[PDB]
C-alpha cells in the first residue's frame, strides 16, 4: 500500500496520471519476461500489473489467454513467478507492483500464506479476478494483515451499494472497468482508492481521456501483450516496440 | 446479499468476476419467483409430461438379480425425450430465461450432450441458442454438432487459448457478461456459482419424487439405497433430493474411476481431489500441487469433469451420502450385462451407477436389499466406443 | 379351417407350403386364447408400461403449424423403449411364444430394426433369439448387428441365393418349418400369412386407443384425420384400428414415393403396384409384367418393402382409408422442419407421415383441421444418412 | 393326367417304381437345360418335375436357389420356360411332365389362363409350392378344367383330415415329403394319387426303400442339380455324370 500512496501523491503533485502496463509473468520465457518488464519500467511505467499463469482463467481475454499459453509452454509456475517478483523488487525499490490472480492460486496453499508470500517478495497489491466483493472477506482481511492492498474491480453495471463497498474495502487503487465520469465521481465521494481505468486502453488519447475524466491513471494489457505476440522471433524488436508504445502512453498522462 | 444460501457448508458460493454478479442475482430472484408461481409450475409440468414423456418408468430388473436377495429397479431417464435426464432441467432453465424476458440462450459443451439438450429446448421454446465449443471438440463430435445445427442452434467453434472446453466456457461467460439482459447462460450440471447448483437440483428433483411414489406403489416401502453416477452431479442430486430427509435411504454417488484411481487418470475429485475454487464455486477438484486444475478422464465423456457440485461435497462431508468410484472396465461390464439380460442399452455414464449396484449385489448375494439405480441415459451413443474397445480387446 | 377370417375382402390368406400350416393354426389358436386371458393381458400391459414406457405422450406442435388453421399432435412412439413402435408387438409376440411353451425366437431382418426389437424382447423374456440376415445386409448394418449381439441374439449371416433379405426370410421359414414346436417366428409387420396381420394389429392397437383417449382429453373431440407411414403397415394399422368405426375420422396411410412414382424407384405397391401372392399373402405388390417381385426403394430402409399388409389393401378398396405417397425429398424436408421447430428428430420413416400432414396444412392453410401424425420412431439412426445427403447437395 | 395314369399302370405291370428327376428350367442356360433334360430322359427318367425360376422361392432349398440364380443370370423368363416345355413335349410324347410353381407366377396373368397354357404346351401336372390345400380351390378347379393334374404335398406333420383332402383333391401323383409307411397306407386307403417320395433322395438305396415302403416312386432334385452346379465348366462331363446318376437311380426302382 505505501508504494501506491507515495506514487499517487507524487503524480498528483505533478498533475500527472499513472500509466500501468499489464503483462503475464513468464511470457514468452522467464528471461525475456524480466527484460520485457525492465523495458516497460525504463520506458515510463508508473506501476506494474502482473499476471500469474493459471490453467482456467475464466476472465482473461483472447490476447491474455495466449500469453498464459506461451508462459505455460516455457514451463512457468507460480513458484517461478514469485522468484521473478523478488528479483523485480530487488531491482526497482519503489514502483508499485500489483498481481492479477485467480482465486484458486491464492487459496491453494492457504489464503493467508499467499499474502504472506506477496509481502515477503515485495508485491504491493493483489486483484483476485474471480472473487467479487461478496466473497472477498478472507482475501481482503489476509491482504491487510500483510500490508498488501486488496484491489477491487468497479464494473460498468455497478450500483451504489457496490461503489460504497469497493470504496470501503479497497486500497492502493480501484480497478475501473471501462466496459464513467459518474462512477469516478461517486468513488471519490466515497473516498475510494485512486481509480485506474482498464479494458481496451491502447492509444495515447485514451490515457489522456481517462485522466481528464478524473481517473488517476490507466491500465493497458492486451495492447502490450500483442506487441510481445507479434515479435516472438525478434526479441530486440519486441523490446524496441514495447519501449516506444509505453513511452508514448506515459507521455499522454503528463500535464 | 442473496435470497438463498449460496453455500452448502463450506462448499459453493459465487466466485465470479464482479461484472457477472448482477446476472447471478437476477437469475436467483427469477427462480425464487418462479418456484412460487403456479403458472410457471403448470407450464414446466406440461412440457415435462407432454413433450419430454414424464413420468418415466421405474423398471424392475429380475433377470440381472436372479439368485441373489437384491431387488433392483432402474429409474428410466433413458426413456426421456433426448435420451438422458439433461432434458428435464434445460426445459426449466429455458422457461426461466423467458420469464426474465430473454430470447437467447448461451451454452457451451464438450461432449456435445449438454449442447444437444440446450438446442432442443431452445428449438421448442423459440429461443436463439448459441453454443460455444472448443474447435478440438467440434472436430471430434460431428454427430452431436450436426444434431445441434439441425435443431437450429448456432455452434461457435472456439480457437482461442487451447481451443478446448475451458476456452469455450471462457468465451461463453464473456459473452454472457455483456449480453445477460437478453441472454441466459444455461449451465448443464449442478455446479458452478449459486444459484445454479440449487436451480439444477430443483429442476431435476422430479426424478427422485417420481421414484419415491413409484417404489411406494410397487414395493410398499422406500429403497434401502438409490444409486447414481456423478459427473457434475445433476442426475444424482435429482435422484437424491426428495430422499434426503428419509434418513433410512442410502444415497450413493458414483464417480468415474477411469483407468483406476492409482493411475491418476480418473474423474473422482469428490473422494480423491482437493478443495479449490474454480468455475465460480468452492468445491473438491482435481488439481496439481501448485493449484492448476488437472485434466480428468473417463471412458465416458459425460463423466469427464474435474470437479463436482457443492451440494454433493457437503452431503459427503456430513455423512448423509456416500461416494464411490467405478472403473472403465467395471462400467463396460455393467453395460454388457444390462444389454444381455434386460435388453436395455444404458449410457456409459449410467453404467457406472449400475456397475456399483452390481457390486453391492455380487459381493453380498444373500444381503436382502432394495436398490434403485438412476439410469440417467441410453447408450446408443456409446455403441461405437464399446465396439472398438471390445474389438481392440479381441 | 381357422378360428378367425384369414382375409380382409380378397386380400390376405395363408399362402404358405403345407408343412407350415400347423404352425400357423397353432399360433392363431394361442393368440385367440391369449386375447381372452386376463392374465396374459395384465402381463403384456405391465411390460408395455413398466419396461417400454407406455403410455407414450401425444405432443401438440404449435410452432410448426403457426399461421395456419391446422392443429397438429404427434403420437410419440419415438419415446417408446427402443426408439420405435416395433417394440410394442414384439413384446406381445414373445409372450405368445412363451404361452405356447416355446423358448426360442426366429426372426430375419434387413435394415436391422426388426432384428433389434426382436433381440431386446427376447433378452428381456429369456428367449434364445436367432436372426437370419442376408450377408450383404450384415456388412451394411454394423451398428444394428452389434446391438443385436450385445443383447444376446445370434445373428446368422445368410450366403445362400443372392444373400439378401429374401434369402434370410427363406432360411428363417425353413428353420421354422422344422423347429416350430420349440421356436416362434416373430414376423415384424402387419403382413405375411394369417394370423400375423391380425396379431400385429392387435398388438399395436394401443397406439390408436391411447391417441383417442389423449385427444378426447386435450381437444374434447376426435381427430379429423390420423396419418401414418406405411411400409408393411404395422404402425399405421396400430394407429388406425381403434378409429375404424369412427367414420368421421380420416385414416391416411403414407407410402414412400422414393425418387418419384414415375421413376419406378419407390415403395408404394398399395397405390402403384398390382395384386399378387407372396410372403404368404394375397396383396398389392411391386412386380414385373411376368410376375417376378420387383425391388422397392426409399431413402428410408424401414419403408423399403415391396408389398403392404392386407388389411390396408382392404381398407383402401372399400374407401375407409386413403393412401398417398411422399418422396425422399419431401420426407427430408419434414425431417429438418421438425428438428428445427420442435426440437424432435424423427425417424425418416415417420418423416413421410409428417411430410404429408405438412402438405395438407400448407396446401390449404385456412382449412381448420385437427390432425394426428403417428411419429413411429426417432431419427438418431438417420443422422448420417441425412448428413451425407445434405453434404452431397452442398 | 392321362400320361401319369398310363405311366403308373405300366410301371405297376412291371412291378417297378418311378424315378423322377427335378431340374430348374433354364439352368444353366436354355440350350444346356434342354440337353440336360434330354439326357435325364435317355438315361431313364420316368417323368420330370420342372421348376420355373421365381424371384422369391420361399420353399426352395440352397441348391435349388442357386439353380434359380443361374437361370436368371441366363435371362430365363416364364415365357421362355413355356417355349422350352413345348419343345420338350414335341420331342417326348409320353413322359409325364410336372411343373413346380410358386403362386404368383400362376396367379399373375390369371389362374385359369396359366392352366390353359400348361394344357397347350402339353404339361401334365402342376404343384404350386406355396398353396396349401386350404387355399387350393381356384388352382385345383382351373387345373381339372384343363386336364392338368393338381399336385399336393403330403408333409410329415399331416393329420387325417389333410390325408383325406389330399387323396380327394389330388390327381397324377401325391408328393410325399420324406421330411412314412403309415402316411403311405392311409393315402392308399383313401385312394390318393400314387405317391412319389421327395426330399433328400440322393442314393439308389433310398429309391429302393421308397418303393419297398409302398410309394410308387421317388423324386430327386438337389442331387441332380448339384451335378449341374459342379460341372458348369465341362458341359460334356455334366451330361455324362447326369446320365450315370439317373441310370443308377432308375435301376434301383426296377423289380
Ligand atoms: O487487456 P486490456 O483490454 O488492456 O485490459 C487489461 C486486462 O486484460 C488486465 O488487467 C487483466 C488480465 N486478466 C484479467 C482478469 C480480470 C480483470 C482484468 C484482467
Ligand atoms: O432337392 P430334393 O431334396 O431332392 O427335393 C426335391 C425338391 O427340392 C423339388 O421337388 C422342389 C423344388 N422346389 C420345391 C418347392 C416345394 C416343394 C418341393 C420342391
Ligand atoms: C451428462 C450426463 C451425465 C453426467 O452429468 P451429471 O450432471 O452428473 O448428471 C450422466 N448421465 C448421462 C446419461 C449424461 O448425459
Ligand atoms: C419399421 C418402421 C416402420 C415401417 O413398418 P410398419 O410396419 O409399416 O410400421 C415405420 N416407422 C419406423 C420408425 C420403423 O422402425
Amino acid at each position: 500500500m505505501e508504494r501506491y500512496e507515495n506514487l499517487f501523491a507524487q503524480l498528483n503533485d505533478r498533475r500527472e496520471g499513472a500509466f500501468v502496463p499489464f503483462v503475464t509473468l513468464g511470457d514468452p520465457g522467464i528471461e525475456q519476461s524480466l527484460k520485457i518488464i525492465d523495458t516497460l519500467i525504463d520506458a515510463g511505467a508508473d506501476a506494474l500489473e502482473l499476471g500469474v499463469p493459471f490453467s482456467d482463467p475464466l476472465a482473461d481475454g483472447p490476447t491474455i489467454q495466449n500469453a498464459n499459453l506461451r508462459a505455460f509452454a516455457a514451463g512457468v509456475t507460480p513458484a517461478q513467478c514469485f522468484e521473478m517478483l523478488a528479483l523485480i523488487r530487488e531491482k526497482h525499490p519503489t514502483i508499485p507492483i500489483g498481481l492479477l490472480m485467480y482465486a484458486n492460486l491464492v487459496f491453494n496453499n492457504g489464503i493467508d500464506a499467499f499474502y504472506a508470500r506477496c509481502e515477503q517478495v515485495g508485491v504491493d497489491s493483489v486483484l483476485v479476478a474471480d472473487v467479487p466483493v461478496e466473497e472477498s472477506a478472507p482475501f481482503r482481511q489476509a491482504a491487510l494483515r500483510h500490508n498488501i492492498a486488496p484491489i477491487f474491480i468497479c464494473p460498468p453495471n455497478a450500483d451504489d451499494d457496490l461503489l460504497r463497498q469497493v470504496a470501503s474495502y479497497g486500497r492502493g487503487y480501484t480497478y475501473l472497468l471501462s466496459r464513467l465520469h459518474h462512477l469516478i465521481e461517486k468513488l471519490k465521494e466515497y473516498h475510494a482508492a485512486p481509480a485506474l481505468q482498464g479494458f481496451g486502453i491502447s492509444s495515447p488519447e485514451q490515457v489522456s481521456a481517462a485522466v481528464r475524466a478524473g481517473a488517476a491513471g490507466a491500465i493497458s494489457g492486451s495492447a502490450i501483450v500483442k506487441i510481445i505476440e507479434k515479435n516472438l522471433a525478434s526479441p530486440k524488436q519486441m523490446l524496441a516496440e514495447l519501449r516506444s508504445f509505453v513511452s508514448a502512453m506515459k507521455a499522454a498522462s503528463r500535464a | 446479499t442473496t435470497l438463498l444460501n449460496p453455500y452448502f457448508g463450506e462448499f459453493g458460493g459465487m466466485y465470479v468476476p464482479q461484472i457477472l454478479m448482477p446476472a447471478l442475482n437476477q437469475l436467483e430472484e427469477a427462480f425464487v419467483s418462479a418456484q412460487k408461481d403456479p403458472e410457471f409450475q403448470a407450464q414446466f409440468a406440461d412440457l415435462l409430461k407432454n413433450y419430454a414423456g414424464r413420468p418415466t418408468a421405474l423398471t424392475k430388473c429380475q433377470n440381472i438379480t436372479a439368485g441373489t436377495r437384491t431387488t433392483l429397479y432402474l429409474k428410466r431417464e433413458d426413456l426421456l425425450h433426448g435420451g438422458a435426464h439433461k432434458t428435464n432441467q434445460v426445459l426449466g432453465q429455458a422457461l426461466l430465461a423467458k420469464r426474465m424476458g430473454k430470447s437467447e440462450i448461451i451454452a457451451e459443451t464438450g461432449a456435445g450432450q449438454h449442447g444437444v439438450a440446450s438446442a432442443l429446448a431452445s428449438a421448442l421454446l423459440g429461443l436463439k441458442c448459441r453454443i460455444y465449443m472448443g474447435a478440438k471438440d467440434v472436430e471430434r463430435q460431428s454427430p452431436n454438432v450436426f444434431r445441434m445445427r439441425l435443431m437450429g442452434a448456432e455452434v461457435i467453434p472456439v480457437h482461442s487459448g487451447s481451443a478446448t472446453l475451458k476456452d469455450a466456457c471462457n468465451e461463453a461467460l464473456r459473452d454472457w457478461s455483456g449480453s445477460y439482459e437478453t441472454a441466459h447462460y444455461m449451465l448443464g450440471t449442478a455446479a458452478g456459482p449459486h444459484p445454479y447448483p440449487t436451480i439444477v437440483r430443483e429442476f431435476q428433483r422430479m426424478i427422485g419424487e417420481e421414484t419415491k411414489a413409484q417404489i411406494l406403489d410397487k414395493e410398499g416401502r422406500l429403497p434401502d439405497a438409490v444409486i447414481a453416477c456423478v459427473g457434475g452431479g445433476s442426475n444424482a442430486i435429482g435422484m437424491f433430493a426428495d430422499f434426503i430427509n428419509d434418513t433410512s435411504v442410502g444415497l450413493i454417488g458414483v464417480e468415474p474411476g477411469g483407468h483406476g484411481i492409482e493411475t491418476g487418470e480418473h474423474g473422482a475429485p469428490l473422494k480423491h481431489g482437493r478443495v479449490g475454487i474454480y468455475f465460480g464455486m468452492k468445491a473438491p477438484m482435481m488439481q496439481t500441487a501448485d493449484g492448476q486444475i488437472e485434466e480428468s478422464y473417463s471412458i465416458s465423456a459425460g463423466l469427464d469433469f474435474p470437479s463436482v457440485g457443492p451440494q454433493h461435497a457437503y452431503l459427503n462431508s456430513i455423512g448423509r451420502a456416500d461416494y464411490v468410484s467405478i472403473t472403465d472396465d467395471e462400467a463396460l461390464e455393467a453395460f454388457k450385462t444390462l444389454c444381455r439380460h434386460e435388453g436395455i442399452i444404458p449410457a456409459l455414464e449410467s453404467s457406472h451407477a449400475l456397475a456399483h449396484a452390481l457390486k453391492m449385489m455380487r459381493e453380498q448375494p444373500e444381503k436382502e436389499q432394495l436398490l434403485v439405480v438412476n439410469l440417467s441415459g441410453r447408450g446408443d451413443k456409446d455403441i461405437f466406443t464399446v465396439h472398438d474397445i471390445l474389438k481392440a480387446r479381441g
